[PDB]
């Protein structure tokens, strides 16, 4: 009873030492050795002294058709580069051999980045750590029955429905600068599960998460989307995120979270437009780490590497309360973070097209719809 | 998603 939601918080960090060996293909810019970057950047700052680190098992087809379709599931255990021709069919229906292309171990790779995902929610549930961590995980785009932004499985929807054997509601929040689109499909019409993306709106990849998608059915004003512009920075973003962030925890009031924590919101992204500095991006991790709650936080996004090693490095010392110099330390990549070698990077001068009357006007309708919850 | 190729 003595309680007051304070304190240093246990933290379970998940990593397959394999899964920086996984290649997308030439000129792909999806690249999971930004995972294996990011955890040898983080053991050379000596993170590994302040959390367990765990290997992840490879989840099973019947863990993964909890949500995916038993077709869908099974053409991902038999597709291979040697035999796409037969195929060309099924290729196509299940979205797979563009942006989603056949690699060597790709489902593999979804096993592993699934299984850290689906085992950080078993130990959540099990209440024997505060925060989870997998940044192989958060694939946020994979669908049903097929294939999506770079995403094959969709471990973030996999884990949740893990968390809700045992929470009544989970909250679900998607920095990324794309839209959370697959999370939220798979939970529109249920209240158990709130989804709150922020991401880049307009012309622009998935091409969904307006405004007025707020949930249908039972889940109607359970999904809050923020579009946005080009150029957001660190001001503008914490200035809507704190407050729309702990509206929800206020309205909904969930007792477990998954934090989706894509770095293409990063200033110099390749694929994304957006200003953040991992200050700035890490902000969002400290606001939900305030309200004490089973907390998941997975990767997803992120296409300059070197600034993906960085931010979820230093994340993950925010998530241990762990303050590490801006100076890096020597690691197997040193070379990757020049020509200044420092943790934290500095924004563009690319304009902010998100005025702040445009910030205050998209979170003033995202206040009435909350406000629509019992 | 890749703006160098295709639409997404
Ligand atoms: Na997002
Ligand atoms: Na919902
Ligand atoms: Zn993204």
């Amino acid at each position: 009873a003595y309680s007051q939601g304070g304190g240093k918080k246990k933290v379970c960090y998940y990593y397959d030492g394999d899964i920086g060996n996984y290649y997308y293909g030439q000129g792909h810019p999806m690249k999971p050795h930004r995972i294996r970057m990011t955890h040898n950047l983080l053991l050379n700052y000596g993170l590994y002294r302040k959390m367990e680190i765990y290997r992840p098992h490879k989840a099973t087809a019947e863990e993964m058709t909890k949500y995916h379709s038993d077709e869908y599931i099974k053409f991902l255990r038999s597709i291979r580069p040697d035999n796409m021709s037969e195929y060309s069919k099924q290729m196509q229906r299940f979205n797979v051999g563009e942006d989603c292309p056949v690699f060597d171990g790709l489902f593999e790779f979804c096993q592993l980045s699934t299984g850290g995902s689906v085992a950080g929610a078993v130990k959540l549930n099990r209440q024997q750590t505060d925060m989870a961590v997998n940044w192989a995980g958060g694939l946020h785009h994979a669908k049903k029955s097929e294939a999506s932004g770079f995403c094959y499985v969709n471990d973030i929807v996999l884990a949740i429905l893990e968390l809700l054997k045992y929470h009544q509601r989970v909250l679900y929040i998607d920095i990324d600068i794309h839209h959370g689109d697959g999370v939220e499909e798979a939970f529109y019409t249920t209240d158990r599960v709130m989804t709150v993306s922020f991401h880049k709106y307009g012309e622009y990849f998935p091409g969904t998460g307006d405004l007025r998608d707020i949930g249908a059915g039972k889940g109607k004003y359970y999904a809050v989307n923020f579009p946005m512009r080009d150029g957001i920075d660190d001001e503008s973003y914490g200035q809507i995120f704190k407050p729309i962030i702990s509206k929800v925890m206020e309205m909904y009031q969930p007792s477990a979270v998954v934090l989706q924590c894509g770095a293409d919101s990063l200033s110099g992204d390749r694929l994304g437009c957006f200003n953040l500095t991992v200050k700035g991006h890490a902000k969002c991790v400290e606001v939900v780490k305030t309200f004490n709650l089973p907390l998941l936080m997975l990767g997803g996004g992120g296409y300059t590497i070197r600034n993906v090693a960085r931010c979820w490095t230093y994340e993950t010392a925010v998530a241990l309360d762990c303050e590490i110099p801006n100076e890096l330390p020597y690691n197997d990549y040193f070379e990757y973070f020049g020509p200044d070698f420092k943790l934290h990077i500095s924004p563009s001068n690319m304009t902010n097209q998100n005025t702040p009357e445009y910030m205050e006007k998209i979170k003033q309708r995202l206040f009435e719809n909350l406000r629509m919850l019992p | 998603x890749n703006p160098e190729q295709x639409w997404g």
